[PDB]
RNA sequence: CUGGGUCGGGGUUUCGUACGUAGCAGAGCAGCUCCCUCGCUGCGAUCUAUUGAAAGUCAGCCCUCGACACAAGGGUUUGU
RNA sequence: CCAUAUCCGCAGCAGGUCUCCAAGGUGAACAGCCUCUGGCAUGUUGGAACAAUGUAGGUAAGGGAAGUCGGCAAGCCGGA
């Protein structure tokens, strides 16, 4: 088994969950639930969405 | 002991649940009437109008989720019906329902 | 209740051999039973009889 | 706990089993699915046939078991990882 | 000497997938599939790896008004691999072949699915990406 | 089995960061006059800090043993 | 009285029967949506629970008329 990280957020995945997507340019993305997909597909940058890891690292939230 | 009063808080959201938009608040008052009847073993119940206003204060669809009251037993001073006791329900206004218990008031 | 499980596979001649798979299960609770009594039967041309 | 993960975890999910409770007893683990609702009583009988097909004779050794909560979209195995990831909340 | 491992079918008859290779085609109107007996009032669906019979609707006059075989390479309908992952490819695409499985063009655009590269080796060679 | 109910507290989980206060953040603005136009009445969407916060969470989710009373009573029939 | 109860329709019948007066907001507008003056108690009865088939409304992964005598019905476009 391998764990993988979501592509919109940076949360973890265990191997029973999720979906995977392969845009026809020759790239793949992992997603964890319908919430995150719809965000990705609707062309939203995760650095505003304040429940994600990237936001928390950019605004130095925590520490 | 047989003339007594005390305070409660009630969760309406779990008693009215699954009901349509034209029967929610009216069934609240029925439930309240059930609550007392099982609580104080009395089949006679009155309701104060301040309480009714509170329930209908956001219409008939949207009914608040919790509320506090006061119950009182009484002994038919100016009434002679086949019942000898009656209960009474009144309203208490509150900013927050946190951490509150069923206290017993003494007067 | 129910859940799922990962295991490894040693079915030979397959396309999933020496690999991992994912599959569901059911969980069944089972304390130990207790014996209280006995009953003995007998065989007859109408069937059995207690 | 398999022979591989070696985490001090139980079979019970987070938030317990839905509509049932908390298992504190010996259990068995079946492949697939069964009849009936939860909390229902089952009977488990030995097979009346002979078993020679490889798909019956084979043997198994597990690697991983999932203890996510089923009362939503579980994403953590245990509370301990839930805390180490997030951090200290207003429970201070 | 393996298997195929049934998957979820997405492309019934009446669909127009796009073609990937470099022969001149743009569309492929499906008309039937290989390997279906059938049931009353059911439509013969198709998936990845499945070989089908197709016509062209946009391309060169030399190819139109004729029947060809084709093989499917990408679909948008989620399907399960035995590793517990569901997958999809943004589009529906095919390529033209002959009976024996030898492909007619020389190149392929985009990614090919693992589930057809196993069966058809000649397609697998000409593909840049995979899965 | 002293039990089960009502409220409460925790667990899980859904959406996505509450009112207020502070801000030398803020396109600009004309009034004030200590002309200061960073000093102010302030006009002002929006942004940042308190704040992964607030709100909801069995009514057919999990656990408690914390508070409250309550539970011996009723009615109709049955013979080898 | 002058009409979803005083008129005709067998009846306090969802039918039909000539005219006058005519506010605030949005908006091109006596359109449609909310309100004040004035009027009413849901239109010949009520309570409990949410099975089947119905009538009126809605939504649906992938494909898109392959359905059917027939794109019938629904849906798309819709103002400046
Ligand atoms: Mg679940
Ligand atoms: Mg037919
Ligand atoms: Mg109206
Ligand atoms: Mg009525
Ligand atoms: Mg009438
Ligand atoms: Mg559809
Ligand atoms: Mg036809
Ligand atoms: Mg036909
Ligand atoms: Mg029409």
């Amino acid at each position: 088994m391998k764990v993988e990280l979501c592509s919109f957020s940076g949360y973890k995945i265990y191997p029973g969950h999720g979906r995977r997507y392969a845009r026809t340019d020759g790239k793949v993305f992992q997603f964890l639930n319908a919430k995150c997909e719809s965000a990705f597909l609707s062309k939203r940058n995760p650095r505003q969405i304040n429940w994600t890891v990237l936001y928390r690292r950019k605004h130095k939230k925590g520490q | 002991n047989e003339v007594v009063t005390r305070e409660y808080t009630i969760n309406i959201h779990k008693r009215i649940h699954g009901v349509g938009f034209k029967k929610r608040a009216p069934r609240a008052l029925k439930e309240i009437r059930k609550f007392a009847m099982k609580e104080m073993g009395t089949p006679d119940v009155r309701i104060d109008t301040r309480l009714n206003k509170a329930v209908w204060a956001k219409g008939i669809r949207n009914v608040p989720y919790r509320i506090r009251v006061r119950l009182s037993r009484k002994r038919n001073e100016d009434e002679d019906s086949p019942n000898k006791l009656y209960t009474l329900v009144t309203y208490v206004p509150v900013t927050t329902f946190k951490n509150l218990q069923t206290v017993n008031v003494d007067e | 209740g129910m859940t799922h499980i990962v295991r490894e596979v040693d079915r030979p001649g397959s396309k999933v051999n020496k690999k991992e798979v994912v599959e569901a299960v059911t969980i069944v609770e089972t304390p130990p039973m207790v014996v209280v009594g006995i009953v003995g039967y007998v065989e007859t041309p109408r069937g059995l009889r207690t | 706990s398999t022979d591989y993960d070696l985490s001090d975890k139980s079979i019970n999910p987070l938030g317990g089993f839905v509509h049932y409770g908390e298992v504190t007893n010996d259990f068995v683990m079946l492949k697939g699915c069964v009849v009936g609702t939860k909390k229902r009583v089952l009977t488990l009988r030995k097979s009346l046939l002979v078993q020679t097909k490889r798909r019956a004779l084979e043997k198994i050794d597990l690697k991983f078991i999932d203890t996510t909560s089923k009362f939503g979209h579980g994403r953590f195995q245990t509370v301990e990882e839930k805390k180490a990831f997030m951090g200290p909340l207003k429970k201070d | 000497s393996g298997a195929k491992f049934r998957i979820s079918l997405g492309l019934p008859v009446g669909a127009v997938i796009n073609c990937a290779d470099n022969t001149g085609a743009k569309n492929l109107y499906i008309i039937s599939v290989k390997g279906i007996k059938g049931r009353l009032n059911r439509l013969p669906a198709a998936g990845v790896g499945d070989m089908v019979m197709a016509t062209v609707k946009k391309g060169k006059p030399e190819l139109r008004k004729k029947v060809h075989p084709a093989v499917v390479i990408r679909q948008r309908k989620s399907y399960r691999r035995k590793d517990g992952v569901f997958l999809y490819f943004e589009d529906n695409a095919g390529v033209i072949v002959n009976n024996k499985g030898e492909m007619k063009g020389s190149a392929i655009t985009g990614p090919v699915a693992k589930e057809c590269a196993d069966l058809w080796p000649r397609i697998a060679s000409n593909a840049g990406s995979i899965a």
